[PDB]
């Protein structure tokens, strides 16, 4: 009964992407096919765009409860 | 990388609407 | 005298450790973590038994490791003040005897001793006979103690036993 | 002021559960089995044989039985949880020894009760 | 044993001592050793008299660790041999090799052989390579995610006779098949164009053909044509059977008799 959108915000986003790519900076398997790049923002978003980021987000609601959605379940945006 | 999961891949079905009559070869025997 | 609890713990995993591996590397972490290790707060933890759980990890903001908190169930020995244990004579000297209980070990003065149990330093055994030479008490002879007054000294315990209690010596 | 001669112990550890020397002794062979098992491992460490070789001289019995049949015995009694490892390991013979060893006897019980305790313990000594 | 602190007795026939060779007074290395023992290593040590010297068996400025053969470190010698010798049907196959290489190996072995090899990233991946076809090979990158234990790598043989035997026994039945065809190792491309130019000869029967794929090993091609239309179904070979709509098979021909009762639906 998760009830926040269903939509990646553009902070999820910014968050996502940059973490990601930090992890595969720091040499963490890729969840992607490589077709030859090397920046770990542009491998980070291809992640994304394959929806196989390894990364569930907690969203705090205001009450203090929290909903996780994984970053292949939420309608990334742009 | 010349080798990822090969086997791990899933074979999507291919859907189709013949609506067609009967008339194709009977079965046999498992022996 | 031995214990198990579930204790936690939370490891910081790097990502290089992510994928397939994930889970297991935690354990094994673990395991390399708290085993054969003891604490100020719960003294001599012998070993992780069980994992109670692994905690959802949560990523770090700003650096790419991800904590887990883990919980777990181990066992281990924290002795007390007044407690009464089998033990084994390991070095009998006229300084005093020491023996061995567990991880830990204990030692014990002639002024504990009691005066009867005179010392044996001319046999080439080191030994505590009374005067007729029937209770003979020597190095290795499973002797029990009472733990009088319990000592951690930096993430290791050092207790001092006793015999002035009646019936603490060969069962 | 944590003194085991009056059972006051820390919370933390008065919640926790007791084991006897039979007890630990089975359960540090089963890991040790698991431990010298399942290749690509690391040796356990002298903390662990130190402590095998020391329960092994005082293991009264072994099999997990002998520890259950203890351990119900001295429940249907109302022993402290303290009680039950220190009376369990070194099974005193005479209810006397029990309690000028254990002070915490005197009085607790009528003697005959302790002495039948404990010659239960004897009779459960391999 | 006062000066230089080291004896004969204790340089003994057999054990290596490192004899650095420092110079040579005429074709020898006459050097000092580790103990400060002089060793003047001989013409033999490096085989050559009136030929250059051993440099290519004795290091010249540095240790050459040779086999103690001579005891004389109080007589300026030392017998150390610049010589390394002196110091001193479904067959299984062993490597440790690059994969590019690997594949001309494997195209002498006929179907049923299996090498193991390891894989691309260079540590804890290893990968069972098998026949699965002529032009095509299966590569198992076990962690083809074929989840095992720890304990089955000291012994190798089980693995094969439980998982690769069996698919290779499996495999090769279709190989043996009546309709089957190369079509460039199932070409998608060459697929297509043969089921359209057999349905014409004989248009009321209509014929079938299996096929394995090089794009993607271990899949094999069932295409069959009920109407003026091709159609291709996909099946994945199995060590325990054949995965073909989600149905296991226990026996090769379970599959077929099957099929002959399911193709015949409007789909």
């Amino acid at each position: 009964k998760r009830i926040t959108t269903p939509y990646m915000t553009k902070y999820e986003r910014a968050r996502v992407l940059g973490t990601r790519a930090l992890q595969i900076a720091m040499c963490a398997p890729v969840m992607v096919e490589l077709e030859g790049e090397t920046d770990p923002l542009l491998i980070a978003m291809k992640e994304l765009k394959a929806r196989k980021i390894p990364i569930i987000i907690r969203r705090y609601l205001p009450d203090g409860s929290y909903e996780d959605w994984g970053v292949d379940e939420l309608i990334i945006s742009d | 990388g010349a080798t990822p999961a090969y086997g791990a891949w899933s074979p999507s079905v291919g859907s189709g609407m013949t609506p067609g009559a009967a008339g194709f070869s009977p079965s046999a025997a498992s022996d | 005298m031995f214990y198990h609890i579930s204790l936690e713990h939370e490891i910081l995993l790097h990502p290089r450790y992510f994928g397939p591996n994930l889970l297991n590397t935690v354990k094994q972490k673990l395991f390399t973590e708290v085993e054969g290790t003891c604490t100020g707060k719960y003294g001599f933890v012998i070993a992780v038994t069980t994992i109670d759980n692994i905690g959802a990890g949560v990523i770090q903001p700003g650096r790419g490791f991800v904590l887990y908190p883990v919980k777990y169930k181990a066992i281990v020995f924290r002795p007390f003040k007044g407690e009464v244990v089998d033990a084994v004579v390991t070095q009998v000297n006229k300084v005093g005897l020491f023996t061995e209980i567990g991880p830990m070990s204990c030692f014990i003065s002639r002024h504990s001793i009691p005066s009867e149990m005179e010392f044996d330093p001319n046999s080439n055994p080191p030994c505590y006979k009374t005067m007729d030479e029937d209770i003979v008490i020597q190095q290795d002879d499973e002797i029990r103690l009472k733990i009088v007054g319990t000592r951690v000294d930096k993430n290791d315990i050092f207790a001092i036993g006793s015999l002035m209690d009646d019936y603490l010596g060969l069962v | 002021e944590e003194d085991a001669s009056q059972l006051i112990f820390p919370k933390e550890f008065e919640t926790a559960e007791t084991l006897l020397n039979s007890e630990v002794h089975m359960l540090l062979e089963h890991r040790k089995q698991q431990n010298e098992s399942a290749e690509d491992e690391q040796e356990l460490s002298e903390v662990f044989m130190k402590t095998l070789n020391y329960t092994a001289r005082f293991s009264r019995f072994k099999n997990r039985e002998t520890i259950a049949s203890v351990r119900s015995l001295l429940l249907q009694k109302k022993l402290h949880k303290f009680e039950l490892a220190c009376l369990a390991n070194l099974c005193p013979e005479t209810a006397e020894e029990s309690k000028a060893l254990i002070p915490s006897l005197e009085g607790r019980f009528e003697d005959e009760e302790l002495q039948q305790i404990l010659d239960d313990i004897q009779t459960k000594r391999s | 044993n006062m000066l230089t602190k080291e004896t004969p007795e204790t340089f003994y026939i057999g054990k290596l001592i490192i004899c650095n060779v420092t110079g040579i007074a005429h074709i020898g290395v006459k050097t000092r050793l580790d103990n400060g023992v002089t060793g003047f290593i001989p013409t033999k040590f490096l085989s050559d008299k009136v030929v250059k010297r051993p440099e290519e068996r004795v290091k010249v400025g540095m240790t050459v660790h040779c086999r103690i053969m001579k005891i004389d470190i109080e007589k300026f010698s030392a017998d150390l041999t610049c010589r390394t010798s002196d110091l001193m049907i479904a067959h299984p196959s062993f490597h440790n090799i690059n994969f590019k290489q690997a594949e001309k190996m494997m195209e002498t072995m006929d179907q049923g052989d299996v090498i193991i090899r390891p894989s691309s990233k260079g540590e804890n991946h290893l990968t069972v390579t098998w026949k699965v076809s002529d032009g095509i090979y299966q590569h198992v990158d076990v962690r083809a995610t074929l989840w095992i234990n720890s304990e089955e790598f000291e012994d190798l043989d089980e693995i094969v006779a439980r998982y690769v035997q069996p698919m290779a026994s499996f495999a090769r039945d279709l190989l043996n098949h009546k309709y089957y065809q190369d079509c460039s190792g199932g070409d998608r491309k060459k697929l297509e164009e043969l089921l359209i130019k057999t349905k014409k000869e004989k248009p009321t029967f209509i014929p079938y053909f299996i096929c394995a794929c090089k794009e993607l090993p271990g899949k094999f091609l069932l295409g069959y044509q009920p109407r003026g239309k091709p159609r291709i179904e996909y099946v994945t070979v199995t060590p325990e059977g054949f995965r073909y709509r989600g149905q296991i098979f226990p026996t090769v021909n379970g599959l077929f008799r099957w099929f002959k009762d399911h193709y015949q639906d409007p789909v």
